[PDB]
């Protein structure tokens, strides 16, 4: 056994969304190992917050359209799925929007709770074309992993049947692009050892080093299971 | 016989499934057989999934 462990030496952070992450030196063959094994964590498992439930009034279904607004009501959802909030204490926060005037409606119309970061606040969720015209909903954000659709949200829980509250297809994954690469090391003497370049472009909440972190964490709980029962 | 009538409209908003033709405009008929998981598809060397 020749262990030999890589380590995270650069962060290269071209954006906020877009980062690159440096990875050497590994031992042949480990590059892509690793590399694909994260991209699939990083892809599937990434925990993120989404907009589940969104209850706007004067309004009794998503297919109805609402007066001085120029999006019909599932335009508007669409616009809440792409939403980035941030929990930071509970799993599930319930924000309020009320809104007027001749405006286009952007993310920081939005009540921010004590612990609720909206990561873009110029993010656009509807337009208001008469003054006369105001808008009032209350969006439900709640955390899980991967991607919830309504249509698997709408055959499994259904306790309570409030008539005026539209479920959304939670975007819960904050990972939306990442493919890892593999370029030379040009360590000491190594030479066959490399490094392991991971591209990742999420939306705004989840930081890149903090993800790749928590995807390696996922693993690592998997292997308890091939390491302690044999 | 008539005395009065109520029309109901639902809306129903199927998504794709396995089963379901899709096309072209070649003549290239098709059905769907199983949605892949994002992380098992295809990618090219950018990174981007097929």
């Amino acid at each position: 056994t020749e262990f030999l462990k890589p380590r995270l030496v650069d962060i290269e952070q071209v954006s906020s969304t877009h980062a690159k992450v440096t990875l050497e030196p590994l031992e042949r063959g480990f590059g892509h190992t690793l590399g694909n094994a994260l991209r699939r964590i990083l892809l599937s498992s990434m925990p993120g917050c989404a907009v589940t439930e969104v209850e706007i009034d004067g309004v009794l279904h998503e297919y109805s359209t609402k007066e001085g607004v120029q999006e019909d009501i599932l335009e508007i959802l669409l616009n809440l799925k792409g939403l980035a909030v941030r929990v930071q204490g509970k799993d599930e926060v319930i924000l309020t929007l009320n809104k007027s005037g001749i405006g286009p409606v952007t993310a920081a119309d939005i009540t921010h709770d004590g612990d609720v970061e909206i990561v873009k606040p110029q993010h656009v969720i509807c337009h208001l074309t008469d003054e006369n015209a105001s808008i009032s909903m209350r969006i439900k954000v709640q955390r899980g992993r991967g991607y919830v659709p309504a249509s698997t949200r709408i055959h499994s829980e259904e306790d309570e049947r409030p008539i005026g509250r539209l479920l959304v297809d939670a975007c819960y994954s904050p990972v939306e692009r990442i493919a890892y690469n593999v370029e030379a090391a040009r360590v000491e003497q190594r030479t066959d050892l490399d490094k392991l370049v991971i591209e990742m472009e999420t939306n705004g909440t989840i930081d890149p080093e903090e993800a790749i972190r928590r995807a390696a964490t996922i693993l690592a709980e998997q292997l308890e299971a091939f390491v302690d029962l044999r | 016989g008539v005395l009065k009538i109520v029309k109901v409209y639902l809306a129903v908003k199927r998504r794709i499934q396995p089963g379901d033709k899709m096309a072209g405009r070649h003549g290239n008929k098709g059905v769907i057989s199983k949605i892949n998981p994002i992380e098992d598809m295809p990618y090219d060397e950018n990174g981007t999934p097929v």
